[PDB]
RNA sequence: AGGAGUGGAGCCUGCGGCUUAAUUUGACUCAACACGGGAAACCUCACCCGGCCCGGACACGGACAGGAUUGACAGAUUGAU
RNA sequence: UCAGCCACCCGAGAUUGAGCAAUAACAGGUCUGUGAUGCCCUUAGAUGUCCGGGGCUGCACGCGCGCUACACUGACUGGCUCAGCGUGUCCUACGCCGGCAGGCGCGGGUAACCCGUUGAACCCCAUUCGUGAUGGGGAUCGGGGAUUGCAAUUAUUCCCCAUGAACGAGGAAUUCCCAGUAAGUGCGGGUCAUAAGCUUGCGUUGAUUAAGUCCCUGCCCUUUGUACAC
């Protein structure tokens, strides 16, 4: 795989912290990473790539891959994307 | 145009199928009962049912809003 | 103003019926001029599976089915007023669609 | 040899619109939807096969892999093996199989012997 | 019959930009091989000068 | 390589079609647009809203 | 008590059996044999003949920025650009 | 003189047809429907997977579902006249060019709004053919023509000209059925790019005989007796 195809997979991660896919290798485009003409191949056997080390959560429907956020994913993000900790996702926003 | 009523009544069926499938195989530690969806062109809101239901949102309101992401970014509908 | 026409449609009978007679109810406390609940042909899909799920045993067939009745009721009336109706009972399994001028 | 009336002399230089009509519905139905990388592919080394060879000697034998091509007029000449599934065989083409698929020469099955039946 | 298993693996010299660029003890710099024309290799990537053409790393354009 | 791995297209036929929840190719129900099998029907009907009255 | 038949002819389909490079396989009284939603030109597709790809995550040690990998035009071989 | 059975009156109707279905069991089938699954095998000349080509259909012979029939209560050709359950973004209205399958453009329909008044077939009313291997019956084959597809040769189908096979009501045996039921007849759905002789539904025409028994097939209960208790 290429470098900035990755990249773009860990920004969604954060704000969100959820990843979907639809477990098909031939699909030449992941349409939710739309204008980046990654495949979803590249963000499939990534996130295989990511459940390995520990970072991403499994569990499989009926056709969809799921990936949720782990505690110990916000650390590893938050300095990989350089971000401070002054800043707050969608956890604390509502009351 | 949209979709015929036979189309339409049945493709109401195979959300609420494949919502189900997916909410007992992630919550099948929680306590997990039922769904209802009620649907509304305004918001479609999705009621779980549970028996521990302050631990299924996490802490203050945490788990749940993982869910929430996951059901607005699968299923096509807008957040 | 002309062809005011609200479609009900839902998969059972009696929460259709009950949204329909509150609507008839409703618009009678407006005081309008109101086509009452036509009846379409009700549709009924079928859908027949053998019951087996390998191809051993005696035949057996399944008969599945969904009866979508689908109800029409009608008004003439300005369209500031047709809104306020449909929003009060809101009621699941039913489906509400209407159609102005 | 004629075809369709014409000797074979006309149909080397026979355009491909004149070509079309002494044909059946089915071989001017494959010329009208048109021939694709494959066929093309396979036209360029056949007449590789004609400028690289010696006059004298017919030229080596190009293995095919397109059963489903129709024997044209500007084919005929060359030594073609085509691939039943498991082997090859050289077949010449002969000029009086125009309206034929190059398919059809290799006999996909052993033709079956019999013998006595087994239980019964 | 016999299992033929081959890949061409890559052969690469020390830093081979000293097989494309010559610089002389005044200074100037002197590229041997060829500079491809197309754009998204132009001006920084050079083609490789063979015994009959050239030959791109990215667009693998020949010559003669 | 990249140009001949799916190449040869996946339009109309059973190689096309597949089970929308196990991703199997025989005895798919198509009426209505469900593309499920028909073992797999049979589990998701009664939530589908498929019941038996005879 | 009867009625329509089937078993008889041709054809179509499904099983045995003979072959086949392969003729994928389950199922053999009712409770197998127009059943496997099984009417398969490719896919389907299991089978046979060849030919690519890793889609071998992760951990360890080496190679390691004097490079491991990849596309490779043309010629040769191939069924192929 | 009990539960109930039979006949009649009044009545639309004095049995509508299905769906669902216990305990306890099969060493019943299904890892080939499943990201249901245990072990075992296999994993880079891969039993993973894609690509391409064959095969799944091959054919001296047996065995099962069916379709067409063997004619006159019929066939050929005109004319007339009637459905219901269903599907539809791919269903189709209308004008033109063609023997026809088909080409063209125009619209409608996400649907009691359009196809659609769904102008179906047996049946009916006339013409011709008259008991013969006939024009019955169409198999088998040669040529074209047209569609769907990346591709039709191992005919995918469909149309038009030809060729005309057995077949003269079918032994031993054996299946299903008691009323809008057999049976005849078409239409729709599933499969479906192309597609029904299959199956699942629907309407149309519409009867013979029975309203009883344990003789056969098989199941159950009560009195026998056991050397039985797999
Ligand atoms: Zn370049
Ligand atoms: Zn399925």
């Amino acid at each position: 795989m290429p470098k900035k195809n990755r990249i773009a997979i860990y920004e969604l991660l954060f704000k969100e912290g959820v990843m979907v896919a639809k477990k098909d290798v031939h699909m030449p485009k992941h349409p939710e990473l739309a204008d980046k003409n990654v495949p979803n191949l590249h963000v499939m056997k990534a996130m295989q790539s990511l459940k390995s080390r520990g970072y991403v959560k499994e569990q499989f429907a009926w056709r969809h891959f799921y990936w949720y956020l782990t505690n110990e994913g916000i650390q590893y993000l938050r300095d990989y994307l350089h971000l401070p900790p002054e800043i707050v996702p969608a956890t604390l926003r509502r009351s | 145009v949209q979709i015929s009523k036979k189309r339409k009544f049945v493709a109401d069926g195979i959300f609420k199928a494949e919502l189900n499938e997916f909410l007992t195989r992630e919550l099948a530690e929680d306590g997990y009962s039922g769904v209802e969806v009620r649907v509304t062109p305004t918001r479609t809101e999705i009621i779980i049912l549970a028996t521990r239901t302050q631990n299924v949102l996490g802490e203050k309101g945490r788990r749940i809003r993982e869910l929430t992401a996951v059901v607005q970014k699968r299923f096509g509908f807008p957040e | 103003i002309h062809r005011i026409r609200i479609t009900l449609t839902s998969r059972n009978v009696k929460s259709l019926e009950k949204v329909c007679a509150d609507l008839i109810r409703g618009a009678k406390e407006k005081n309008l001029k109101v086509k009452g609940p036509v009846r379409m042909p009700t549709k009924t899909l079928r859908i027949t599976t053998r019951k087996t799920p390998c191809g051993e045993g005696s035949k057996t067939w399944d008969r599945f089915q969904m009866r979508i009745h689908k109800r029409l009721i009608d008004l003439h009336s300005p369209s500031e007023i047709v809104k306020q109706i449909t929003s009060i009972s809101i009621e699941p399994g039913v489906e509400v669609e209407v159609t102005i001028a | 040899f004629t075809y369709r009336g014409v000797d074979l002399d006309q149909l080397l230089d026979m355009s491909y619109e004149q070509l079309m009509q002494l044909y059946s519905a089915r071989q001017r139905r494959r010329l009208n939807r048109g021939l694709r990388r494959k066929q093309h592919s396979l036209l360029k080394r056949l007449r590789k096969a004609k400028k690289e060879a010696p006059p004298m000697e017919k030229p080596e034998v190009v293995k095919t892999h397109l059963r489903d091509m129709i024997i044209l007029p500007e084919m005929v000449g060359s030594m073609v093996g085509v691939y039943n599934g498991k082997t090859f065989n050289q077949v010449e083409i002969k000029p009086e199989m125009i309206g034929h698929y190059l398919g059809e020469f290799s006999i996909t099955y052993k033709p079956v012997k019999h013998g006595r039946p087994g239980i019964g | 019959t016999t299992p033929k298993k081959n890949k061409h693996k890559r052969k690469k010299v020390k830093l081979a930009v000293l097989k494309y660029y010559k610089v002389d003890e005044n200074g100037k710099i002197s590229r041997l091989r060829r500079e491809c024309p197309s754009d998204e290799c132009g001006a920084g990537v050079f083609m490789a000068s063979h015994f009959d053409r050239h030959y791109c790393g990215k667009c693998c354009l020949t010559y003669c | 390589h990249q140009q001949l791995y799916w190449s040869h297209p996946r339009k109309f036929g059973q190689g096309s079609r597949s089970c929308r929840v196990c991703s199997n190719r025989h005895g798919l129900i198509r009426k209505y647009g469900l593309n499920m099998c028909r073992q797999c029907f049979r589990q998701y009907a009664k939530d589908i809203g498929f019941i038996k009255l005879d």
